[PDB]
RNA sequence: AUAUACCGCCAUCUUCAGCAAACCCUGAUGAAGGCUACAAAGUAAGCGCAAGUACCCACGUAAAGACGUUAGGUCAAGGUGUAGCCC
């Protein structure tokens, strides 16, 4: 009687609006292109599934389309700004050394994970056994890099897609998307790109779990009354 | 390859005891002696004879008790008293317990021509040490 | 000698002589081994040959208030319990020599077709039970090792399947065949694939596809058709739910790539809602049955394209010769359209 | 006398169920392809077969063209067409029957 | 009689460090394979080594030394399956 209440109001209301946390605001393509994110690697290393995403190459160098970026970017963080509402566990990957301690320290502010380092076989698709039978995986894995050192796709992006995680992830002109659930064409080599997309998602699962409470708190208020 | 008491390692499904887990060369290390008298003790006589009665007690409790025994008997000699110190399971009636004890007691006391005793110690189930 | 005596265990474990340079490398063609039987199974503490009646032992301690004396079946009281343990033993070894009847798979001796029942229940509590479970191949596959030298190992292919489109398959590897068996069927139900079924009995379309050497040709059956298809191919349909639809295998018949190249197919089907949509046309359905009413399968779910589609005078699409030889009545085979048990 | 009445008791129902009174038979034969002939019957001078058919293995089974629900079991209900007998395992003698029954 | 049916107790590599349940992943879900630390799919109970213990130390020497290998040795230690002998 009252379950079907709450979820409708709490869980089901913001799937009705196409913004519901405002996270358009939170980014630009002024923004996104004075933290040098349109900045790709060389044509050499392009992978082919990265062309649609492609503005063009400038002296050999590719350029990210930065219109095409801020439609997708929009997309992710919308994702990752309602997965966070409904309290769903984000887990953030990447093997950059560069940005380790700035990811550990990113997800330790917004109140959700990180996993840096050394990805052992079998931590998402063999987690029973590793952790216990009752451990709970990821809801959402943003992948702030792709790749891992040896320049192929980190394992986790096969293994989310294996165990149904769905991912959020920054692809430069040399990863592959195709796994991806919520691809973000973007710069992942430069630090001002790299701490723009750490502050947008922190931002973004900081403002979600916010409005959560604002909701739960209201919707309690006036049911007493 | 050494074959002598060891319980060689299985899949991990065979339980085994204290007492069958540590192979002769932990004896006086990590397991003690199941029998204690003087026999062996420098200047002692008689061992062969405790031997012969030490390996009788232990196939007659065996059999007089079948099914029963939990682990292997410790025999303990005091004087002339003889004491069988027994771990047994808590499937026979409490009055079958006393029978045999009574019936055992009294047979072994003529037998060897001393006062023997039986000590039980009972328990839910064989106590496993580890699993081979 | 009372003292040369050993314990059942030691006897048994001799007498049976499981462990052994015999065993190693089954360096002997044999076929029925001894079997350890429990002698003290049906024996009561207190009962001997004499017929001796223990008070405390073997009978109640106590009769009528008072405690009860040593006592001695008579000589025909006796051969009485002697006759009744012998017919309790006969009892004992004829049931055990009984048995309950395997229901057979494609041959009495092969292990395709049987049913394992249905996948083991998920640690957190997680259940199969509308799943069935059906062995397509038991193979005993050998390894060469430096020390062991031919190694003995079992690979098996199963299926699984809830009847209703969710259904996978999944290979086992193991030493004993019962562990291949809970392998294979327990990780199968991690790797199904759903199969879309036209009306919840056939599929959607003609399916025509080689994987690796095997080339399966599958068409779509009106109600009542059956499955005229491989006996691996029938089993891993039941497991979907197909009840109607014609196959036929070429190439090489590997169970295997049969299986995989049978799940592929049947994933990568197009549906009716799919083909409207892509086309955005409505998809109208001519039964000779129903004669010419047009029957609208599926209609697009956005906008609805105004221009026909072009009608090309002569399709550019390649014919399968078998199906132009039997259209044409040049196809005289003595094996196909037999009659054969309903399935 | 009145044989539509088996069908619709209890012994009927726990035997067979819903599914017809042949779902389970299977004929006993040597290769893959079966004899395109079941045999000539199951029932031999008063004495039946190892693997009596489905109408033969039960005697309270009575082929009459009153027991309509029975005949239903033998013709196809997408076509109407009858069964051949190796489909269903019926003998010769008792798929004849069926047949001039069901006609 | 049969150690080529075995228990039992051993030789041998071993003056070795490997064996391996249960999972997971790779190979198009083939026999099979599974590592790189500025790490790239492995996690591994248990067993052995190791550690502890004995002897005069923490050294040395003993002891220990898995899974397997040689149908290795022993039916004549004892027990025992099968077969055979019973004036
Ligand atoms: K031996
Ligand atoms: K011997
Ligand atoms: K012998
Ligand atoms: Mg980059
Ligand atoms: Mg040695
Ligand atoms: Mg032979
Ligand atoms: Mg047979
Ligand atoms: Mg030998
Ligand atoms: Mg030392
Ligand atoms: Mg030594
Ligand atoms: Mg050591
Ligand atoms: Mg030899
Ligand atoms: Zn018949």
């Amino acid at each position: 009687e009252d379950s079907t209440d709450f979820n409708d109001k709490i869980l089901n209301e913001p799937l009705k609006h196409s913004d519901f946390f405002n996270v358009k605001e939170l980014f630009s393509v002024r923004s996104l292109f004075d933290a040098r994110v349109h900045l790709g690697h060389k044509a050499g290393c392009r992978h082919r599934f990265m062309e649609p995403y492609i503005f063009g190459s400038r002296l050999d160098h590719d350029i990210i389309d930065l219109e095409q970026t801020a439609t997708h970017l929009q997309l992710a963080l919308n994702f990752t700004a309602h997965m966070a509402y409904r309290k769903g566990i984000i887990l953030f990957i990447s093997r950059n050394r560069q940005f380790s301690y700035l990811i550990e320290n990113m997800a330790r502010d917004c109140g959700e994970y990180a996993h840096t380092r050394y990805f052992r076989g079998g931590m998402l698709t063999n987690a029973r056994l590793l952790f216990g039978p009752t451990v709970r995986l990821p809801d959402l894995i943003i992948f702030l890099h792709t790749l891992n050192n040896i320049f192929e796709p980190h394992v986790a992006v096969r293994d989310a897609a294996k165990m149904n995680i769905p991912t959020v992830g920054i692809v430069d002109t040399n990863c592959n998307p195709c796994l991806i659930t919520y691809p973000v064409p973007g710069n992942d080599d430069s630090p001002l790109a790299v701490h723009l997309y750490c502050r947008l998602f922190q931002t973004a699962i900081t403002r979600a779990k916010e409005k959560r409470q604002q909701v739960e708190a209201l919707y309690r208020l006036q049911g007493q009354k | 390859k050494n074959r002598a008491a060891r319980v060689r390692v299985s899949k991990g499904d065979k339980p085994v005891t204290y007492e069958e887990a540590h192979a002769p060369h932990y004896i006086a290390h990590r397991k003690g002696w199941l029998s204690l008298h003087t026999g062996n003790l420098d200047g002692e006589d008689h061992a062969a004879e405790r031997t012969v009665e030490d390996v009788f007690l232990r196939k007659f409790m065996w059999g007089t008790f079948p099914g029963c025994l939990a682990d292997q008997l410790v025999l303990k000699r005091r004087g002339n008293q003889l004491e069988i110190c027994a771990v047994v399971l808590r499937q026979l009636s409490p009055h079958k317990y006393y029978f045999l004890v009574g019936y055992s007691e009294t047979l072994l006391s003529y037998f060897y021509k001393c006062p023997v005793r039986l000590h039980l110690q009972t328990v839910p189930s064989k106590v496993v040490y580890k699993y081979l | 000698s009372f003292f040369t005596k050993l314990t059942a265990d030691e006897l048994w474990k001799g007498a049976l002589a499981e462990t052994g340079a015999g065993a190693k490398k089954g360096r002997g063609k044999r076929t029925k081994k001894k079997k350890r039987k429990d002698l003290n199974r049906g024996q009561i503490i207190g009962e001997g040959r004499y017929g001796f009646l223990w008070p405390g032992l073997n009978v109640p301690l106590m009769k009528n208030g008072a405690v009860q004396t040593i006592a001695q079946r008579s000589k025909e009281e006796q051969e009485k319990v002697e006759a009744d343990m012998i017919q309790q033993r006969e009892e004992w070894d004829r049931k055990k020599k009984m048995k309950v009847k395997r229901e057979r798979g494609w041959s009495g001796n092969s292990w395709g077709g049987i049913s394992l029942g249905p996948p083991d229940p998920g640690p957190c509590g997680e259940t199969y039970e509308d799943f069935d479970t059906r062995i397509l191949e038991v193979r005993n596959v050998f390894t060469m090792t430096a020390k062991e030298g031919r190694k003995k190992s079992i690979r098996v292919l199963v299926a699984v399947g809830n009847g209703k489109g969710a259904a996978g398959f999944s290979i086992g590897k193991a030493t004993d065949r019962m562990d291949a068996f809970r392998k294979a069927k327990n990780r199968a139900v991690h790797h199904l694939h759903y199969i879309e079924r036209y009306e919840d009995h056939t599929i959607f379309h003609d399916i025509s596809l080689r994987f690796k050497r095997t080339h399966i040709k599958m068409k779509k059956q009106p109600k009542g058709y059956g499955l005229r298809c491989h006996r691996a191919i029938i089993t891993i349909c039941r497991l979907i739910g197909i009840k109607d639809m014609y196959a036929k295998v070429s190439g090489s018949i590997n169970m295997l790539s049969l299986t995989q190249g049978l799940f592929r197919g049947l994933s990568r089907q197009e549906t009716h809602q799919q083909l409207a949509d892509k086309k955005g046309l409505h998809v109208v359905e001519i039964r000779e049955e129903c004669g010419p009413l047009p029957i609208v399968v599926a209609s697009p779910r956005g906008p609805l394209r105004k221009d026909p589609e072009p009608e090309d005078e002569v399709p550019d699409v390649k014919l399968d010769w078998e199906d132009v030889k039997t259209a044409q009545g040049m196809k005289r085979s003595v094996w196909s359209n037999l009659k054969r048990a309903a399935t | 006398d009145e044989p539509w009445k088996y069908l619709e008791s209890e012994e009927y129902q726990e035997r067979y169920g819903s599914r017809p009174v042949w779902a389970d038979y299977r004929r006993n034969h040597k290769g893959g392809v079966p004899p395109q002939r079941t045999r000539k019957t199951c029932i031999r001078r008063n004495k039946v077969v190892g693997n009596p058919c489905p109408i033969c293995r039960d005697h309270k089974l009575h082929v009459d063209f009153r027991n309509v629900k029975l005949l239903e079991q033998f013709v196809c209900a997408h076509t109407g067409i009858i069964f051949y007998a190796p489909y269903t395992g019926v003998c010769v003698k008792q798929h004849k029957r069926l047949t001039q029954a069901i006609q």
